[PDB]
RNA sequence: GUCUACGGCCAUACCACCCUGAACGCGCCCGAUCUCGUCUGAUCUCGGAAGCUAAGCAGGGUCGGGCCUGGUUAGUACUUGGAUGGGAGACCGCCUGGGAAUACCGGGUGCUGUAGGCUU
RNA sequence: CAUAGCGACGUCGCUUUUUGAUCCUUCGAUGUCGGCUCUUCCUAUCAUUGUGAAGCAGAAUUCACCAAGCGUUGGAUUGUU
RNA sequence: CCUCCCGUGGAGCAGAAGGGCAAAAGCUCGCUUGAUCUUGAUUUUCAGUACGAAUACAGACCGUGAAAGCGGGGCCUCACGA
RNA sequence: GUUUUAUCCGGUAAAGCGAAUGAUUAGAGGUCUUGGGGCCGAAACGAUCUCAACCUAUUCUCAAACUUUAAAUGGGUAAGAAGCCCGGCUCGCUGGCGUGGAGCCGGGCGUGGAAUGCGAGUGCCUAGUGGGCCACUUUUGGUAAGCAGAACUGGCGCUGCGGGAUGAACCGAACGCCGGGUUAAGGCGCCCGAUGCCGACGCUCAUCAGACCCCAGAAAAGGUGUUGGUUGAUAUAGACAGCAGGACGGUGGCCAUGGAAGUCGGAAUCCGCUAAGGAGUGUGUAACAACUCACCUGCCGAAUCAACUAGCCCUGAAAAUGGAU
């Protein structure tokens, strides 16, 4: 599985109805997935896993994309998570800041890439909640919980770096 | 570097299943074979005259000849790039009916009879078997129940 | 929950080429008609059909084309196999001469009996000539892997829109 | 007199028993496979740790002797001779050969190089899967420590990687410690030595009603 | 509801022990002149009909063993096809389809064909 | 007194100055041992320079580090290496 | 040695091994010579040539058994020669 | 050189050994015997204690030449007009039978009885070849091999082109002579076409950094470098770290002795004082002694500690002409 911006997905399924169980239950999944393609698929892949069900005997009722409820208030994320290192499997939680919830999946997984080298073949996610601040435990995290927060942008660089390429004034950092 | 003997490798091949050993059940010998219809080689090991080669095992033939106690087969066997029909006398304790055609020709009397009864009463009918046609939409109801929720379990290390 | 009825239409395209290719998924796209890199074909959707792109999925990204597509494949690209001959569907002679015993005598017709999967499919589409279509604009991901692991081989649902727009 | 144990490393061959096929194997140099107190009941010896493998590979006779010597010895130093028992969960079932060369200098003195290579028995190894236990201990619940000093001090007798596993079931039964206690009170298991007997609840009753009794 | 004769499938039918068996039957049983076989009329063959269901046999029983069939094990093990996936390797993960077997936990314990009897 | 100096049972490597294994190049030919001569290179350092450690009192020795600048000889026997 | 009980074959079937087999294919008796005279077809190796070996028939003449039947060598896979 | 639908075939992978055949670990419970024997049993081992063998229920680990069970992939056949359904005739075969079987002759039935694709059938003459090699996967011998030998598909040979700097086989893609557009694999500091994006988030400092399939170099083991994570523990009833005290009595506890007195060894871990103290974590004394620790307290007043785990970096890491992301 590639990557992108995350989007949530809902998706429901059940088993193909037999003259065994004419309603088989219906389960219900969060997928975080570039598109209902990939996210389909990764339904499929831990229903799989933890039912005994696949994409064959089974069909897919509802798939739907999760909006945010509230993009534009900042609160905190904690993801419960297992992945593969090269030595093993480890369960993870990590905690994040971000408008949204598929955000922040998005940014655990470029953290994991980044940290851990995992590939998100590896990561299996099996828990995001917006936890308050109080109940945060990473304090990267917990020093953003000030009512009075105030830094400055101490050694700002150039990133318009060739418009000009040549120029007589050497920058300035302090601003 | 193998030898070419005519039972090599038919260690299991010809050896009978778990206790299902000692007198050839009477029903073997009970059945009627005619010319012209399709049977399968196996070639149990209990009897050993009239057997078929091992390359007859699992394979299906026609029956073109019958004698007191076996039948004249015509198979089908490939030899390099080449299928050419050979003609084996198999005794019939390792033979038995194909069940395909007996299947192919209950469904032509059936659509034979289909056709009879279809021009008797006017209307159409299909006769053709289609392929497992694209579900169809359909309702789901939830019957008031929320979907359960799933989610992948933590590793733990077990044994 | 209302589930719609499973697409009974697909449009196959080989991405990959004609070299080291093993039997069976050759022996497969030539029955698809798939013999050069690029070319699209429609597909009637069964259990048959569905294994025999299963076979070749690595070498096809396939979909479920929509109405709009139909009307550019069939008129932008649309070839008519008339006496073993590429013919261009410039006339509807051309249609009504071939297929009109089927009932099918405009392009209107041919893209009605293509996208509604009728009676005639199988007429109306070894009709049409396999579509010939050019390299994707804008490139692909990867044609190596799948497209739900971020490449571009196998069933993707109805991106194959996406994909057709910058093909043709 | 003996090679590396990286020549014989991986498991590239069928397994290779010592069989009617097979024959003038020498013998295993580990011929005893349990150490302490063997005859300790069932609940004497509450806790249980597992050195699992995570390679699948090829443990030789003399790696697994040499481990169960050194836990051995760490086990009798720390917990004292009673206060465990130990038992090795591989045994050395595959027979690893060798094409002899002739070590002087001459090749035409009948080498004959690689002709009728087929060597003879050199030795046994034990193989190994991922998750295979290759020791246990069981012993006391507050000789954990011991027990995963005991373990990690064997693992460097091996060749690949190992880990120490503390693990959920009661000593060396396959049931869990948490659930032993009301099994046994309810007379689910019975024991006998070293392990328990399960009770179904099936067969005559009268094995039941001599339970009870 | 059963039995006899001949069977088909060949344990859901076998094995161990216990209980019950009305009527026909099947048996045990009685005998050795004839037929026929023995070291021995024990077996076999023959001629019977005093007694008996004790045994065979039939039905039932056993938290029975086995066998048969389900659940679990487990979408696990294994596996078709894919990747310029990971790893020094050993090997492992993922995509695409298929998918087991113990232990353990349940249920069941012959069905039936032809011909002929018995059963108020 | 395990680890100043050593290291059984095991186990991981490196090297191509040994000997093998193989037979890819060479059979219209790459002159096949040793010595003599002469130059250069390596370091896994024998000595010398600068150091650390010792079961380093001194003396001698041992272990290790940076380190190949410089040196590493004369003879009897043997075709010898 | 004699007797009873259990005994799915854990024995035996010439030999190597594998398969197969229980009122069997094993053991013991009785009678025997189908290990005989013939023509084709077929299978195995295969080039679909040969040899060898084998399978199913057909025509004689027999053997055995009350009979159904079985038997033209050895229960099958080797034991041979233009 | 395909699927689908029916229908057979198989004994590999896996699994199993409280199922057969072989291999194999440990205890447990019983009671006979040319087991040892057993201390007081000769005397009727008056007795019954131990170890054997045996049996029973369990238990650890296995099999290319074992197996109850048993896949995936795979092999065969069928999916009609040469079929189906009615009559009738022939037979020296078969026979209770007008039986059976085969053949033959008339007649009626097309909804042409899965999908998909394609035009098929057939004969003659015939060259070259009959040294192969390579890659994924399966696999045998071998320590291994750019070694030797097989299976399957593809390739090189016979093949150029784009990429891998370079390269028979890797990745893309196969080729008439050209113009325009667009891609693949691969790339876009400069060589060298293309990021001269105000690209995004982190990780990392190497006095041998690292830098892209095949592929052209590394392991076990370590690090109080740094970054994440898991489990556990202490703390205003004042943690942690520092500085300062107590660290006993019986008892210089018993068996060790030539001194071992807490510390050259063997056993057990007593109690009271309480703030605590192990009849001891170490140094040591010839030995005493003297120190130190774990345990408590004082000052200090807010968080801290431990064991793992895995990312990058470092150590491990030595070769010869001067040199290779
Ligand atoms: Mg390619
Ligand atoms: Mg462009
Ligand atoms: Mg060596
Ligand atoms: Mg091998
Ligand atoms: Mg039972
Ligand atoms: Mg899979
Ligand atoms: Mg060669
Ligand atoms: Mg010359
Ligand atoms: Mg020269
Ligand atoms: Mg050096
Ligand atoms: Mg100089
Ligand atoms: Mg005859
Ligand atoms: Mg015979
Ligand atoms: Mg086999
Ligand atoms: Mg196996
Ligand atoms: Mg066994
Ligand atoms: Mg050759
Ligand atoms: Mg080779
Ligand atoms: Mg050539
Ligand atoms: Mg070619
Ligand atoms: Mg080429
Ligand atoms: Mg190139
Ligand atoms: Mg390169
Ligand atoms: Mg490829
Ligand atoms: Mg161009
Ligand atoms: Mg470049
Ligand atoms: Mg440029
Ligand atoms: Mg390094």
């Amino acid at each position: 599985k590639a990557s992108g911006t995350l989007r949530e997905y809902k998706v429901v399924g059940r088993c193909l109805p037999t003259p065994k169980c004419h309603t088989p239950p219906l389960y219900r999944m969060r997928i975080f997935a570039p598109n209902h393609v990939v996210a389909k698929s990764r339904f499929w892949y831990f229903v799989s896993q933890l039912k005994k069900m696949k994409k064959s005997s089974g069909e897919i009722v509802y798939c739907g994309q999760v909006f945010e409820k509230s993009p534009l208030r900042v609160k905190n994320f904690g993801i419960w998570l297992r992945y593969d290192s090269r030595s093993g499997t480890h369960n993870m939680y990590r905690e994040y800041r971000d408008l949204t919830t598929a955000g922040a999946v998005t940014q655990c997984y470029r953290d994991m890439g980044a940290r851990h080298r995992a590939r998100a073949h590896s990561i299996q996610i099996m828990k995001v909640e917006e936890i308050a601040a109080s109940k945060c435990r990473r304090p990267a995290v917990k020093q953003f919980h000030d009512s009075k927060i105030k830094f400055p942008l101490p050694h700002r660089v150039l990133r318009r770096q060739h418009k000009p390429r040549f120029t007589t004034k050497r920058p300035n950092t302090f601003f | 570097t193998n030898t070419k003997g005519k039972r090599r490798g038919t260690r299991y091949m010809f050896s009978r299943p778990f206790r299902k050993h000692g007198v050839v059940p009477l029903a073997t010998y009970m059945r009627i074979y005619k010319k012209g219809d399709i049977v399968d080689i196996k070639g149990m090991g209990t009897v050993q005259k009239g057997m078929p080669h091992k390359c007859y095992h699992g394979k299906t033939g026609r029956v073109y000849n019958v004698t007191q106690h076996a039948v004249g087969i015509v198979v089908n066997k490939q030899v390099k790039g080449k299928i050419l029909a050979k003609r084996i006398n198999v005794r019939i304790e390792h033979i038995k009916h194909s069940k395909s055609r007996d299947s192919f020709l209950k469904r032509v009397k059936e659509n034979d009879q289909k056709k009879k009864e279809a021009k008797e009463k006017g209307t159409w009918v299909q006769l053709k078997r289609q392929p497992a046609p694209p579900r169809e939409a359909h309702f789901v109801r939830t019957n008031g129940k929320e979907p359960e929720l799933l989610e992948p379990i933590p590793y733990e290390f077990m044994a | 929950f209302y589930v719609p009825a499973e697409p009974k239409l697909a449009f196959v395209i080989r991405i990959r080429g004609i070299n080291g290719v093993s039997p069976k998924v050759r022996k497969v796209l030539q029955l698809l008609r798939l013999r050069q890199i690029f070319n699209g074909t429609f597909v009637k959707l069964n259990k048959a059909s569905i294994n025999m792109l299963r076979i070749v999925e690595p070498y096809i990204a396939w979909g479920y084309p929509n109405l709009k597509s139909v009307n550019e494949l069939i008129y932008k690209r649309g070839y008519g196999k008339i006496n073993k001959k590429r013919i261009a569907l410039t006339d509807n002679a051309l249609i009504a001469r071939s297929l009109g015993k089927y009932g099918i005598i405009c392009m209107e017709d041919l893209i009605h009996e293509i996208y509604t999967v009728g009676k005639r499919f199988k007429e109306a589409n070894n009709f049409l000539w396999p579509f010939k279509l050019s390299s994707p604009r804008g490139g692909m991901k990867k044609k190596t892997t799948h497209f739900v692991e971020g490449g571009d081989a196998g069933n993707r649902e109805d991106q194959i829109n996406r994909l057709i727009r910058r093909m043709n | 007199g003996r090679r590396p144990a990286r020549c014989y490393r991986y498991c590239k061959n069928k397994p290779y028993p010592k069989s009617r096929f097979c024959r003038g194997v020498p013998d295993a140099k580990i011929r005893i496979f349990d150490l302490g107190r063997k005859k300790a009941k069932v609940d004497e010896f509450p806790l249980g740790g597992h050195m699992v493998s995570d390679e699948y590979e090829q443990l030789s006779s003399e790696a697994l002797e040499a481990a169960r010597i050194c836990a051995n010895k760490y086990m009798v130093k720390s917990c004292g001779r009673d206060g465990f028992h130990m038992r090795v969960r591989l045994h050395p079932f595959h027979v690893i050969r060798i094409n002899k060369m002739l070590s002087c200098a001459g090749a035409d003195r009948l080498q004959t190089g690689m002709r009728g290579a087929f060597g003879k028995p050199q030795g046994t190894v034990a193989r190994v899967h991922i998750g295979q236990v290759i020791m246990s201990i069981r012993t006391k619940l507050q000789n954990e420590e011991h027990v995963i000093e005991a373990l990690r001090r064997a693992k460097f007798k091996f060749p690949g990687r190992q880990k120490i596993h503390i693990s959920k079931k009661w000593g060396f039964t396959k049931f869990n410690a948490d659930e032993f206690e009301d099994m046994v009170a309810k007379k689910c298991l019975i024991p006998d030595g070293c392990g328990v007997k399960y009770v179904p609840s099936h067969g005559p009753l009268d094995k039941w009603r001599v339970l009870h009794s």
